[PDB]
């Protein structure tokens, strides 16, 4: 008897690969940038959960 | 033989466009690099 996790209720968002925040380049650092409509957010690939972008959430290059 | 070719055509199409959860082929390859151990910016 196998117990498994099944995602559901997909919703579409606008996404970008990188962000600047000040004339720079920042990458999600194991995440993805999503545009909700009010501002950009960082979230997991499963179970959408808005988080405000921050230096820790990203690595600069 | 045609039916088998239909199955393989759909498998490649699903790989190249993705429950579906569609995602661009670029952000997907960046995700793969994470599993390898390399950084996405590379």
């Amino acid at each position: 008897l196998h117990v498994t996790y099944v995602p559901s209720q997909e919703r579409n968002f606008t996404t970008a690969p990188a962000i600047c925040h000040e004339g720079k380049a920042y990458f999600p650092r194991e995440g993805v940038f999503v545009f909700n409509g009010t501002s950009w957010f960082i979230t997991q690939r499963n179970f959408f959960s808005p988080q405000i972008i921050t230096t820790d959430n990203t690595f600069v290059s | 033989d045609d039916m088998i070719a239909a199955y393989t055509a759909a498998l490649v199409s699903g790989t190249a466009t993705a429950a579906a959860l569609q995602i661009p082929f670029a952000m997907q390859m960046a995700y793969r690099f994470n599993g390898i151990g390399v950084t996405q910016n590379v």
